[PDB]
RNA sequence: UUGAGAAGCUCAGACGAGUAGGCAGGCGUGGAGGUUUGUGACGAAGCCUUGGGCGUGAGCCUGGGUCGAACAGCCUCUAGU
RNA sequence: UUUCAAUGGCCCGUCUAACACGGACCAAGGAGUCUAGCAUCUAUGCGAGUGUUUGGGUGAUGAAAACCCAUCCGCGAAGGUGGGAACGCCCUUGUGGCGUGCACCAUCGA
């Protein structure tokens, strides 16, 4: 009843429906994955239809800060559905539009690192990264789903440590920040995705173990 | 680049000077009895690919600008970015009024109109 | 593109995200008389274009 | 603040490898081609 | 367009039935538009042309010359008006054929037949 | 052969992709994928869903994660009752083959989606079909 | 949607009609070549039109 | 450095008669659909020319005279070409 | 362009060295076209299938077009061993080794 307005052809209607989703999403209940897969087919097109470079790079942040609005239980469900729906239809783009769906990925990967910082003050981060790592093990970095394209993970390696440093300027503590990228290059059957992934990664071994 | 021609005399079909039924446009002879086909010396020459002209100074008038048929007032507009490599040749059936308005605008675009003077006596 | 309209030169730009709206497809910027100002106004509008 | 088209971010990284890996074989060529000019 | 299979659109069939129509068809093909002062009092767009009407010529080189029709020449498809006469070399005068579609009727030669056509065809007296 | 005999302008596109991939990489896969798109329709014969399932899954049944790749048409065999979990990548799929792979199995790809999954063509099988009509 | 249907669903106003599909999955071939899937693996490029 | 009609652009070498024959690209004529916000009584088509221009060529564009109602370029289809 | 000078230049086509045969000239006409059958190659659509047009239904805007289609019917209807396309893992970088080996060809099975 709500999504088919997010794919309107008027930015005065698309955005007018976006801020009311902030009311719709902060509800304290349980959401099923497909319901977040149908909602994430609206915010794809809410961002697929984005005209100006000073609006789409503001729309991305309004999508990025939408994650802390999600309830604590389904906050990790909401990002898992995005990385699926940003890997299911990444081949449908062209170069004149990938440039704007890279920054949405850059924000959401960074918006994850921000939420671990928020969750690290409630409970120890060693479990918070693991269940976040779990979300990485059934989303992009899952091995058995060969359909997840390379262009996501090549860009997911370049923005991994740099927006870890951006959200943690003082010092990021030791955790399994790179464990997704180690289990990926070890057994994933995309041959180039295990060969040239280390050549793209900027992993920092001084603080990790 | 200075324009050059490998030949200036066109080719003229054999014995198209004697007979008035035979036209002057070139036609390669088809008989092996022919003196011309076997290319006996003294007979006329033939069109071959040897006389092909330079692939850059082709289609160029002796000035250096290639031609372009402008048959209305929005056909000279395309020549705005090409005024130093094209000459706006006006088409023949264009009226002697629609002609006098192409000239007054091609002159603003600095384009050479080759035959702007037709039907146009100035005062 | 750049194309004049009644004395003053304009700059017309299009994008993918307005392609399906042929009325609103092309936007417009009016280029200043100062020739060095107009070059510095094309670049600031056409940034990171090829 | 327009940022950048981050496609052009990853051309400026692959052109730090293209420059370095051939500007290295510029001194190592010019120092090499002083041996053979004598030899 | 036309949507009848019992009308003809070929130039051949239409341009033959015109030039070889009999002299009763050749009457209603020679009709004249009424003047703007008669178009509102008879409510008739056009009348077929009678003899002794009161017309004015709108088109042609004989522009605006008023008169009355002398001999409605149904054969060569033209009216013949009073005193609009091209000269001849010999000294006599010749009549100028004005097309029946060019004249504008200013006063009808009202008769019992025309009135019984006027009163039914959209108007009155 | 240097240009396809066809006028399918969705197949000038593939040739525009694999004759780029032939010269910017060191794989002879792309210099074999391109070397087949030029071949005429009688030179790219069909290959069934059973011969594909027999080629990969035999001897040791090495069918771990390799994408079978035929530049032809993946037709059907209905004498095959159960279909294994396969993954193919061809130009054309017949509508009874594409519904007999997905019903219990994997992925159906065009050579577009192949070039974004194995850009140098590793972990693949490059099969053909039988050219033999036995008299024609 | 009932005259032509879909690519995997029968058009309702036509017996045994399914909409065709494509030999290229993405309808745009000069925007795979420039993707991150290709330009990571390719060998070092040569120059443009070469010097004489 | 922009030279991406990737059916484009660019670099370098060798070669050049040609019969029967084989292959390829184009030129022109009458009609048909689409297109040129197409040309035309301020002169369309045609015709003539000791005028100019292009193409290797088939051909095309044009100035002057004549003349008086229609006509052409581009992409396809078609043949009593 | 007209002409002059110098140098060259056996009349064209059909024939079989010359010939012969055709040629007074000019204009317009004028000759591998249509159809059925078979085969090759290529293109496209679908594919163990494929083919609407004998018909029927429909078609208000050339309604002989386009569009839809029942019942027949026509054409068709899983052996090892060597190479060998390609692709992994190699470590003698490669070389070579190592594994899976498509079409096609030999070899022994039926």
């Amino acid at each position: 009843p709500f999504i088919k307005k997010l794919a309107a052809n008027d930015r005065k209607t698309r955005d007018k429906a976006l801020e009311s989703l902030q009311r719709f999403l902060s509800q304290k209940k349980k959401f099923e994955r497909l319901d977040f897969l149908k909602l994430w087919k609206g915010l794809f097109y809410c961002m697929w239809m984005a005209d100006k470079p000073l609006y789409q790079q503001k729309l991305s942040d309004n999508l990025a800060a939408l994650v802390p609005i999600v309830w604590i239980d389904n906050r990790i469900l909401f990002q898992s559905t995005f990385w699926e729906t940003m890997g299911r239809e990444w081949t449908g783009i062209d170069i004149l539009r990938t440039d704007k769906f890279y920054l949405l990925m850059r924000r959401f990967c960074a918006a994850a690192f921000r939420d671990i910082q928020t969750r690290s003050k409630t409970a120890l981060l060693d479990k918070v990264v693991a269940e976040y790592n779990q979300m990485w093990m059934d989303g992009p970095f899952n091995t058995e789903n060969l359909a997840f394209p390379n262009g996501i993970l090549f860009h997911l390696a370049d923005i991994w440590t740099e927006e870890l440093r951006k959200v943690y300027p003082e010092d990021v503590p030791k955790a399994d920040w790179y464990l997704p990228f180690d289990s990926t290059i070890k057994s994933s059957h995309n041959v180039v995705l295990r060969k040239t992934l280390p050549k793209r990664l900027d992993r920092v071994s001084e603080y990790t173990k | 680049v200075n324009i050059i021609k490998k030949r200036t005399k066109p080719f003229k079909r054999h014995q198209s000077d004697r007979f008035k039924r035979v036209g002057e446009s070139w036609r390669k002879p088809r008989g092996i009895d022919s003196c011309v086909r076997r290319r006996f010396r003294g007979t006329i020459s033939m069109p071959k690919i040897g006389y092909g002209n330079n692939k850059k100074t082709r289609y160029c008038m002796p000035n250096g600008l290639k031609a372009f048929l402008v048959r209305n007032v929005s056909d000279v507009e395309l020549l705005l970015m090409h005024n130093k490599t094209y000459a706006a040749e006006i088409a023949g059936n264009v009226s002697a009024r629609k002609r006098v308005e192409i000239v007054e605008k091609a002159r603003a675009l600095g384009v050479k109109v080759t035959n702007a003077g037709a039907k146009v006596r100035s005062q | 593109t750049v194309r004049e309209d009644n004395g003053k030169l304009y700059l017309y730009m299009k994008t993918i995200e307005r392609a399906h709206f042929p009325s609103k497809l092309w936007q417009r910027i009016k280029l200043s008389k100062n020739y060095a100002k107009a070059l510095e106004q094309i670049d600031q509008q056409l940034l990171y274009w090829p | 603040s327009i940022f950048a088209p981050e496609s052009l971010l990853k051309k400026t990284k692959a052109q730090k490898q293209s420059r370095e890996q051939i500007v290295a074989a510029a001194a190592e060529k010019k120092s090499a081609r002083q041996k053979k000019r004598e030899l | 367009m036309k949507f009848s299979r019992d009308v003809t659109s070929s130039r051949r069939k239409q341009r033959k039935a015109h030039f070889g129509a009999p002299s009763s068809v050749r009457r209603v093909l020679m009709s004249a538009p009424l003047s703007k002062e008669l178009r509102e009092q008879y409510k008739i767009r056009s009348l077929p042309v009678r003899r002794d009407d009161q017309i004015t010529v709108i088109r042609g080189s004989n522009k605006g010359r008023e008169g009355k029709i002398t001999s409605v020449y149904r054969k060569k498809f033209l009216l013949l008006i009073e005193r609009v006469t091209r000269e001849k070399a010999n000294g006599a005068s010749a009549p100028v054929g004005i097309d029946a579609s060019k004249v504008v009727i200013t006063k009808l030669h009202l008769d019992k037949d025309r009135k019984d056509l006027i009163v039914r065809k959209g108007g009155k007296v | 052969r240097s240009k396809p005999a066809s006028e399918n302008v969705y197949l000038k596109l593939l040739v525009k992709l694999y004759r780029f991939l032939a010269r910017r990489t060191d794989s002879r896969f792309n210099k074999a994928i391109l070397k087949r798109l030029f071949q005429s329709k009688t030179n790219r014969p069909p290959i069934s869903i059973s011969k594909i399932a027999a080629l990969t899954s035999r001897k040791s049944a090495s069918s771990q994660n390799k994408t079978t790749v035929v530049v032809g048409t993946v037709t059907d065999d209905e004498r095959m009752l159960t279909v294994p979990k396969l993954s193919i990548a061809a130009l054309r799929f017949t509508k009874s083959a594409r519904a007999r792979i997905l019903k219990a199995g994997g992925e159906v790809l065009t050579l577009d989606q192949l070039a974004l999954r194995a850009p140098t063509g590793s972990n693949t099988v490059l099969v053909r079909g039988k050219k033999h009509a036995r008299e024609a | 949607d009932s005259v032509f249907g879909s690519t995997t669903e029968v058009a309702q106003l036509k017996k045994n009609y399914f909409l065709p599909e494509n030999i290229i999955s993405n309808a745009d071939v000069t925007r795979l070549i420039n993707s991150d899937e290709i330009q990571s693996i390719v060998k070092a490029a040569g120059p443009s039109r070469v010097k004489r």
